[PDB]
């Protein structure tokens, strides 16, 4: 049972997005995700004891890159969080508000 | 003055059976089996049983596709001549295309609208099938309550058959036809095996490709199926089955 | 719907056999008190009524025992309950009402 | 003949469609199973259920 | 558990088939999803897995 996101993130990075790239078939160098975006993606959007939802957003992101790339225009999408919302949707859990004094 | 019947069928079986790519496993069942049923009296009462066994058994296709077409700019055309709106759904079929001219190879997934009653689920999946060029097929599971149409019967029992997966994967001649479960959340608890759990081992995405039917007993192949359902309410579905699939939402 | 015809005693459902009985294709059956079908302690038998009853998907009805699809569009069904609240809003989006 | 057996079961089942106007469909389906029963003993509980 | 052998078309039950496929007598038989047993009319599956 269970997984820490510490956990979530290490399996994330070596086993699940090598693998959707292959299913995919996108060339590594084509579709960058830096490990800060799995991050935010661990903690806003797939939170919960599974792995099977994290599974389908990773692969979420990597279909509209492919889609932009075959037919559209940019010749590397880079995903980065500030551009993130677009796609992955509007995000459900709602960070915390952090006061700083 | 005599023919050679038993050599007539051991042929013609041999014969529709040459232009597939027969997977190992299948061909040596069928090949032990094509004995046995050469062994026996024609009248026997158990040779029918065999006779029966290897019609299905070589009729349902090996691999044989339907090709299906690639570039999306024609791909749109068809797509939104005869339904508006719907924005959502229409980018995930034009990315599945995508991504399906990319890798090569055709390749299937799992798919799950649901929304308010009459927004359009079910018109559309009959113009994705014309989109994406696959054939067809429609399969309701209203308040079925009967685990054998998911999973066939025995073959000792009199009159057994296939559960209705294989009917359909054999009245298309290819193997890649777009079922549409349809109704999924309406599916009844049927006091005996209610139907809900055998979907469980239909819909794995990974597991989904050693399909265990009970009737022709070989495991048959299903990734590259595309499954659609439809759900007028998101809150009925067991657990499980709520998590295999996407949820896209009209 | 009828059952599966590998059983012993299997029959096609009850519309089927409507449908020999009056050798046209097209009889005004007519589905009485709608309002009282049984619910909730097996599979709810209003989830296979709307396979009859959608206006355009009807014309592949799909009987268990001669599963073969049986067109029935040209059929007029007609439908009488008494208070137009119980029945199910899916439902009760496909049959247009009548007010006498 | 009070009974019959394989010929005249399939005829008269056969010339029985001719007024209707069967959807091109069903004809492959009812073709198999006319041959099947034609193959089949006289005496099974597959032929009687076929 | 299989049929009786009397009948025609008796087969063995399914463990069987797994030994012999397997061809040794120490698989690693992996059930799966006990809990969705439906023990109803006439048979008690949950009985022969005891
Ligand atoms: N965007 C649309 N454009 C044109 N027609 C539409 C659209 N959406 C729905 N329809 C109409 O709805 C009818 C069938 O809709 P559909 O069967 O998908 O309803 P539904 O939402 O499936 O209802 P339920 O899910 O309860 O069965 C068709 O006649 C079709 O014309
Ligand atoms: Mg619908």
């Amino acid at each position: 049972s269970g997984y820490v996101a510490q956990e979530k993130l290490a399996i994330a990075e070596r086993y699940l997005v090598p693998q959707a790239r292959a299913l995919c078939g996108l060339d590594e160098s084509k579709a960058k995700l830096s490990s800060d975006v799995l991050t935010l993606l661990i903690k806003q959007y797939c939170r919960e004891s599974g792995v099977r939802n994290l599974q389908k957003q990773v692969e979420k992101v990597l279909r509209k890159s492919a889609y932009k790339i075959v037919s559209g225009e940019a010749e590397s999408v880079e995903v980065t969080p500030e551009n993130l919302q677009d796609f992955v949707g509007k995000p459900v859990f709602t960070v915390e508000r952090m006061y700083d004094v | 003055l005599e023919k050679d019947d038993k050599d007539a069928i051991e042929e013609k079986f041999r014969e529709r059976l040459k232009e597939l790519v027969v997977p190992k496993h299948v061909m040596d069942v069928v090949d032990e089996e094509l004995s046995k049923l050469g062994l026996l009296d024609n009248h026997s009462s158990e040779f029918n049983v065999t006779r029966n066994y290897l019609d299905w058994l070589t009729s349902i296709p090996w691999g044989k596709y339907s090709n299906e077409n690639l570039d999306l700019a024609r791909a749109q055309a068809v797509l939104e001549e005869d339904h508006y709106g719907m924005e959502d759904v229409k980018k995930r079929i034009l990315e599945f295309i995508a991504v399906s001219q990319l890798r090569g190879s055709t390749q299937g997934k799992i798919l799950c609208f649901y929304g308010p009653p009459g927004v359009g689920k079910t018109s559309i999946a009959r113009s994705i099938a014309r989109a994406l060029n696959r054939e067809y097929f429609r399969f309701s599971v209203g308040g079925m309550t009967d685990v054998a149409e998911i999973k066939g019967h025995r073959r000792t029992y009199v009159g057994a058959m296939p559960g209705k997966i294989i009917q359909c994967l054999k009245k298309t001649k290819t193997e890649n036809p777009l079922i549409l479960i349809d109704e999924v959340d309406k599916i009844g608890r049927g006091y005996q095996g209610d139907p809900s759990s055998a979907l469980l081992e239909l819909l794995d995405p990974e597991q989904n490709a050693n399909f265990l039917d009970h009737y022709l007993d070989v495991p048959v192949d299903l990734s590259k199926v595309l499954f659609i359902c439809t759900a007028n309410v998101t809150d009925t579905i067991p657990e499980p089955l709520r998590d295999r699939m996407e949820m896209i939402n009209v």
